[PDB]
């Protein structure tokens, strides 16, 4: 679960960087 | 004394101009180096027309070349006579516009303008008297038809009292190259029906044509057709560098082929063109020239000459003739073909007379006619136009630079309404 | 979470800012190019006074010259 | 950093933005004195063509 | 005016390796790098006699960039552009987008950057991969996504090499394929098109080869891009930049996904008899059994073709020959386009390689069409993925390295949305 | 008859005045073995401007060199027209004085002065009848501000009947070759405008800008713009140096360009200016000339005239020519820049012609033009001063050697009135 | 235009001696100590008097001392490579060793070689003509150091004070370090480099083993190379006052142009092109980038982030055919760069000098041979935090009054142990100032 904790912080942060892009 | 300055824009403007100054040259003797080599003084009474004098006897030409890719230019550099320019007047960009009428007109444009203005108003305001600019640009592309028409546009707001000659090709089914040719072709002719005095419009399906029977060529490349397109430009404007019987100008051929204002189209055509294999047979003379000249597939278009009416006709004759020899056969022209020529104009024909053929040759004709067949042309185009919008195909890579859809809709409301003025009088 | 409440409020702050500098850009960059292309029109009718009273100017002495 | 900078960018476009102002008002300035003058002579002319 | 080119997998950086291969011999340059400005778009001379390729080579494992970084080229490129990792994808969109993709993709995007700021005229990225991988597919969109951020309105174009429909070597490649296809849609500006089993049958019928390996398929490859990208480094009589492609082809901004031909491909025991003047090679180039896509075009209707011709090609009979093939019966565009050709015609014939296979032809031609019927592809695509996806079957490798199932259904509605479209714009 | 003693002072005076040497012996036929060798015999005649005689035709160039270390009277002794150059005419500590004011105007060339006047009045006593004083130097370094501005108080001092021209390059907002520039730069402006009897202002952000865009240079080294600082220098002494039909002086130039005695700043130029690969495309004429002059990139002084309004201006020709179409140009570049020009005088520009042009060139010409676009030149200065002096940086270098903070608020008053004073009567 | 330098404890000896052996490189003096007669390189009589003054027939007695307590590295010179070369005096040598000690080498054994040390630096001082002044190279982390270094340091201001003072010294980095006791001889050390250097330039162990690694590719190098590429950049910036140039910078316009106050003198320092013999002539060595390389952050010699700060100043010095065009038309794109930040002070706060002889390369050396680089030292304020991090893990030791013994016992007091960090404190407080 903290593995997943990570990646899933990591790849919600990477969509929002991305929304922010377009 | 009456200039004229040569602007070369687009690639298909370079190549042809680019043949006219070897012509041109050639013609008024000059080596590659700009030293005269030529025959008789007559000659170089009117040098300063085309050229300039430079210190030590090089002559320059009166032109700018002009376009937004420096390959065309390294090319015309490194061909022959091209060592005889102005590097200040080579101006080039770096990006290219890709047939993107709105990317000529507005993204880079308005950014090479900026030069192009200055080196014309150099150019034209280094010489004493005006007669109007000479522009070869083409009509389906976008760097040479967007880009050249917002230069005319600049020119007719800047110099508002002289002529302005235009060379253009344009689109049809046999010589389609670019997929958007509609789109390019009618939004320029948009902006060269309000600005451009006179904008003699050529084709390379006729002159394919031409090529392949009254030339009986084996293979064609683009020299042979740029080449008699020079032959045809350098022809207009004799009356300038050499003496006549009945000399003419641009303006004089202009108030003599524009009835109405919205009317300043042509269909051009030169003889003799023999082929080199049958011209050892024939014999020159002026009702031989007269029938070559008014053959109905002699002109250089693709819009019937038979399939409509004549308002004005304009033949400018060269060398050593006789003037009733001329007229007579003009006067014989109408009235065997009575009822192609525009009934309620008398004499519907004008024929000038230079007294020097150019160089080989012993005569020359070019004949300039204002027919209203070009609405033929004009609608190969506009259909085209209406049938690619009514999809919206490629219409997004104009919106995207600046434009709009009421651009469209204004552009082929005028192409229809040209047409339609044509076919009023026919 | 007082970590992640005070990283919150700094990028609630940042885009408060941002859009304040996003406004400033529109209205400079649309004023800058209105401006100057009224300053290269304000030049065209700078030539175009100065001509016309180069014009007059001559005629006034036109007139001188038809009084005497 | 993308603030301080577009910052610095805005605060110099600004300057120019001011600075055109004040040559666009010196323009003004001498198309107003042009006009007034050219009034005045061209009264001038009306009166001694009478 | 100078064009990058970046490579990714396996399939990229071998197609790289054959393109290079042709490139020196085709400017003149030695293995190393030398002459005993043409080239000026493709390698940057660096020092006294020695020029460097504007590319860079990059993987997640380095037992495919060893012997690059060791072979016949050793000396050729900057030691610092044959990037390599440690562990790859392994088939794994997931794994090469998300846990082994945040590693390399920086460094590559640095090098990048630093060939974009030594590049002076640039005209746009070329890339190199085949979205039926794990890092040929997800490090693909993970670089593609930054380099539109980056520069967004550069071209790119990618030279994409999809699965075939019966020839094919993994599982997991309807996932990959599909998952790639949900960016490939919106980060490229042209997306040029390959198939394995479809180069397969042209090196068995055109070449005569029973066996065909890699090898011939790349260095076939090869010359259809020197072929579309010649128009920059020789001079001829039509010029078509990148810029002209992606106006004269792509009507809307969603369909870029255009086929590839080439012809003529003939034997040197063949090309000694054979007739291959410009209307020949023109009818060979639009015939169906020689088109690179595994796709009978005959399906569907074409939208815009580009034609660039090489060699001792005049142009009217490249006009002759875009004639009878409009009055040909069996192929007809869209109504709405009347006229649907782009022909340039460049003045330098194709280069041959010692070793190679071709021939020495006087003319050749490369053709890139967009027509409706490359929506077949993707609706089999659709379909075998679905058929695995119906049972949740390899999923948990996604799942566990981070993905979840809303990405898979987004981006199997996706591609049913352009499926639609495609069906729409066919009308 | 009239001797102008040239003084070098710094690294840039003493590179730039070696480069006026070196033109200037090259148009009188001095080769740089110290003899004679010229062809013609009209040079002879106005050597004794530049030059003594020594014995039997070892001719040396009257000029002071000064600077606080060998490390330039090593270089400038072992360029090309080195060896003429008095050894007696080499006054240099081995100190340096470090990009400092104080330690270059009041220790250093406080204790160095004292023997460098001694050479400059043995010259003023070894020529016959004066002329004026000649400085050429830098204002942003400090042996060049420092001391050369110290030796002009002082020669201002002793002989206050004679003209002072000073070839001032000054730093730049762009080009900023060294830290503290506005505070060198400042601390002798501030001790030019009491003295300076006419100082011509250059800098390198418009060298540079010269060398990319008229002589379509690559690589501008230091070498090119001390080249046309040379040759600008060498042609303002034309008219005094070689016969002609108006010969114009230093004081005929002073009095014709400086309406108020605080308005000695002037700005100047040079044509023509083109590049080797475009010499023969255009021929040399008087307009072609006067266009060039009357332009907007072809001054060295890099503010842009066109915010100014010109003042007065000075046009000095060289080559056979058409003094109607002289004065007839400099009417129409008045006449057609009305709104550019302050009108409370006639005739802005004075136009003067010798007959000598330069070797290589047929017709050359120099522009010096006292406008007041120059406010912008000294805005940038003090700026730059408001902004580093506010928080006193670098101030302690300056306070080490008994200056005052009183001093720079002084500097910056003279420079904030005079700022005014242009901006007042524009 | 003559010049002197001393060198003291183990890393100032090991710096000198590679420094030493490269100058003789770029003169052409034989590794004997004298000029080859059949053939040469070069040219200028004058370029070899601001390093090798000449007494003899040919041989050339260089203008450095090397001075240290224990026998052990000055007696390896003694036996190296450089044996005829040095003077057989200038190499001093005691008997023990300060071990670690700044009380050691300040207050009890260095106290009685020092004046040695000084009656030999004065018969040098009378020997030199055109003295710009001193280069001191040691590190404050170790023992004679910093110790005596500080001696000798605040003994020389006291006795020609006039002349400028370049030191080049090796703080300790943040983690990497060879000693148990470098936070207190350091910060003590610091009182007297304060306001005795004229202008301080910084190096750093690890910020140097890190350009190794990641430039030249060496993985595991060592103080060979490190010290190999320091001695490169102190001749760069040591070739304005040999070698001619179309913009020349000497020491005055270091501290005329880089030192905006009496107590701001730290300086990071780069020098560009780095490069190895293999990704060398793959590359295209323009100064438009061979400047950004030196501006970048990872490419700096001392540990610290640029970022974190505002430049006060900056000084290029060049070797090569680099024109005076392009380092203008570059330093535009620095003054706009968008990662950078200047203080508001100075809108003018470079300072080019360009020289015309090409870098050297020791032979057997992982460097490539360019025909240019760029040698850039730097007044900024991003240095604070070093000082921070050196007060943060002073004071943990202080609180505890951890190996203070081996002080108080010895040589001094607890005084000097809070005066010299409040010291450090003010420091902080004036870098603190200066960023706003
Ligand atoms: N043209 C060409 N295609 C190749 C070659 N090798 C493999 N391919 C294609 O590449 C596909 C394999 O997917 P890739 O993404 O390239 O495999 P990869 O690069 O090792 O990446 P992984 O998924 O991590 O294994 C196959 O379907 C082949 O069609 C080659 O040498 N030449
Ligand atoms: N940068 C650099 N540092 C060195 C070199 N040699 C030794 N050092 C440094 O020296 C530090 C330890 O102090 P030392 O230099 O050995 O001692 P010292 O200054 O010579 O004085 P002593 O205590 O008497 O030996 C370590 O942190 C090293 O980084 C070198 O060649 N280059
Ligand atoms: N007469 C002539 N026509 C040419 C030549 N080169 C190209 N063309 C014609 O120009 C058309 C293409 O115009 P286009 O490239 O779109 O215009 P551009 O983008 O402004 O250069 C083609 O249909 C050719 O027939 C030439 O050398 N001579
Ligand atoms: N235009 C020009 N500037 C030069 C030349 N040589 C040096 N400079 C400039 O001189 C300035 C510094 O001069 P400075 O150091 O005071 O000269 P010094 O006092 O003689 O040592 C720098 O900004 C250089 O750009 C040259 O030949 N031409
Ligand atoms: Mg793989
Ligand atoms: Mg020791």
């Amino acid at each position: 679960d903290m593995e997943k904790a990570l990646t899933k912080r990591e790849i919600i942060s990477v969509k929002g960087r991305a929304t922010a892009a377009k | 004394m009456r200039e004229i300055v040569h602007i070369q824009g687009g690639q298909c403007g370079n190549q042809i101009g680019a043949k006219f100054w070897e012509v041109v040259s050639d013609e008024h003797g000059i080596d590659p180096t700009g030293t005269y080599h030529g025959d008789s003084d007559l000659q170089l009474e009117r040098i300063n027309v085309y050229f300039n004098e430079a210190t030590g006897g090089r002559y320059v030409p009166r032109a700018i070349l002009m376009d937004l890719e420096p390959g065309t230019m390294d090319s015309v550099r490194s061909g022959p006579y091209g060592q005889i320019f102005r590097p200040d007047n080579f101006v080039f960009g770096q990006t290219g516009a890709g047939n993107n009428w709105a990317k000529g007109h507005y993204t880079e444009g308005a950014e090479l303008i900026d030069s192009v203005l200055d080196v014309v108003r150099k150019e034209a305001e280094s010489c004493d008297c005006l007669q109007g600019f000479q522009v070869c640009h083409s009509l389906g592309g976008g760097t040479g038809s967007g880009m050249g028409t917002l230069l005319i546009s600049k020119i007719r707001e800047e110099y508002p009292d002289r002529m302005m000659l235009t060379f253009s090709v344009v689109p049809s089914p046999k010589v389609s190259d670019t997929v958007v040719e509609p789109y390019n072709a009618t939004l320029s002719v948009h902006q060269l029906v309000e600005n451009a005095d006179e904008c003699m419009v050529l084709d390379n399906e006729a002159l394919y044509d031409i090529c392949f029977r009254t030339l009986k060529l084996t293979t064609p490349t683009f020299g042979d057709l740029n080449h008699l397109i020079s032959a045809v430009m350098s022809g207009i404007t004799c009356c300038l560098r050499f003496p006549g019987q009945l000399n003419a100008d641009l303006r004089k051929l202009a108030v003599n082929l524009i009835p109405f204002p919205r009317l300043h189209f042509f269909m051009v055509g030169f003889t003799p063109l023999t082929s080199r294999g049958s011209q050892q047979y024939r014999a020159l003379t002026v009702p031989e020239l007269t029938q070559q000249m008014w053959d109905a597939k002699n002109m250089m278009c693709a819009a019937d000459p038979r399939h409509g009416r004549y308002l004005t006709a304009s033949a400018l004759f060269r060398g050593r003739m006789s003037t009733k020899e001329v007229d007579e056969q003009m006067l014989n022209v109408q009235n065997k073909n009575s009822s192609y020529f525009v009934e309620w104009i008398p004499n519907n024909v004008k024929s000038s007379v230079c007294d020097i053929p150019p160089k080989g040759l012993k005569m020359s004709a070019t004949f300039i006619g204002n027919s209203t067949a070009i609405q033929e042309m004009f609608k190969r185009v506009s259909e085209q136009f209406t049938a690619m919008f009514r999809r919206k195909a490629f219409l997004h890579w104009y919106t995207g630079e600046g434009m709009d859809e009421m651009e469209f809709t204004e552009a082929e409301s005028n192409m229809n309404d040209l047409v339609s003025e044509y076919q009023q009088y026919q | 979470g007082t970590e992640n409440e005070v990283l919150y409020v700094e990028n609630a702050r940042m885009e408060r800012r941002l859009e304040r500098t996003e406004r400033a850009l529109e209205t400079n960059m649309d004023r800058l190019h209105i401006m100057d292309e009224h300053l290269k029109n304000v030049q065209q009718e700078l030539k175009y006074t100065q001509t016309r009273v180069e014009a007059k100017n001559k005629e006034i002495e036109s007139e001188k010259h038809l009084n005497a | 950093e993308e603030l301080r900078e577009k910052a610095n960018a805005l605060k110099q476009a600004k300057a120019r933005r001011e600075a055109l102002g004040v040559e666009l008002y010196g323009f003004q300035q001498n198309l107003a004195k042009l006009q007034l003058n050219l009034e005045t002579t061209h009264q001038n002319y009306q009166v001694i063509n009478r | 005016r100078e064009v990058i080119s970046i490579h990714i997998g396996q399939a990229g950086i071998q197609v790289g390796n054959a393109c290079w291969e042709l490139y020196c011999l085709e400017h003149g340059i030695q293995p190393d790098g030398q002459m005993p400005d043409a080239f000026n778009t493709f390698f940057s001379e660096t020092g006294a006699g020695k020029h460097v390729p504007r590319c860079i080579f990059l993987d997640l494992e380095p037992t495919v960039v060893d012997e690059v970084r060791t072979g016949t080229y050793r000396q050729l490129f900057h030691p610092e552009q044959l990037i390599s990792g440690k562990e790859d994808a392994a088939n794994n969109f997931a794994r090469g987008h998300y846990t082994i993709g945040k590693e390399i993709v920086d460094l590559a995007l640095d090098r990048i950057r630093k060939l974009a700021d030594n590049c002076t005229g640039l005209q746009g990225f070329l890339v190199f991969n085949a979205v039926g991988g794990g890092t040929g597919s997800g490090l693909g969109s993970l670089l593609l996504e930054r380099l539109s951020v980056d520069y967004g309105k550069k071209s790119k174009l990618g030279f994409t090499v999809y699965p075939s429909p019966q020839v094919s070597t993994a599982v997991v490649e309807p996932y990959n394929s599909v998952l790639s296809t949900h960016s490939l849609l919106e980060h490229t500006d042209v997306a040029v098109m390959l198939d394995n089993e479809a180069i397969y049958d042209i090196c068995r019928r055109s070449l005569d080869i029973e066996r065909p390996t890699y090898t011939n398929l790349n260095r076939l490859i090869a010359q259809v891009i020197s072929s579309l990208t010649a128009s920059l480094r020789f001079d001829g009589a039509l010029n078509v930049d990148i810029t002209e492609f992606q106006t004269n082809l792509v009507p809307y901004p969603r369909i870029h996904f255009m086929l590839s031909s080439y012809a003529p491909i003939i034997s040197a025991e063949k090309a000694y008899h054979e007739q291959l003047s410009v209307a020949e090679i023109t009818n060979a180039a639009f015939e169906p059994a020689s088109m690179m896509v595994k796709c009978d075009p005959r399906h569907g209707k074409y939208m815009a073709c580009c034609l660039m011709y090489r060699g001792d090609v005049v142009p009217k009979d490249v006009n002759a020959s875009v004639a009878t093939i409009k009055t040909k019966r069996t192929i007809q565009f869209v109504d709405w386009c009347p006229t649907g050709f782009k022909c340039g015609i460049n003045y330098q014939p194709p280069t041959v390689v010692p070793g190679g296979d071709l021939a020495k032809v006087q003319r050749a031609v490369c053709m890139i069409s967009n027509s409706t019927a490359i929506g077949e592809i993707f609706s089999r695509l659709d379909h075998k993925f679905d058929l695995m996806y119906a049972k949740r079957a390899f999923v948990h490798w996604y799942v566990g390295e981070g993905m979840e199932e809303g990405e898979f259904s987004e981006a199997r509605e996706d591609l049913a949305a352009l499926e639609k479209d495609f069906e729409e714009v066919g009308a």
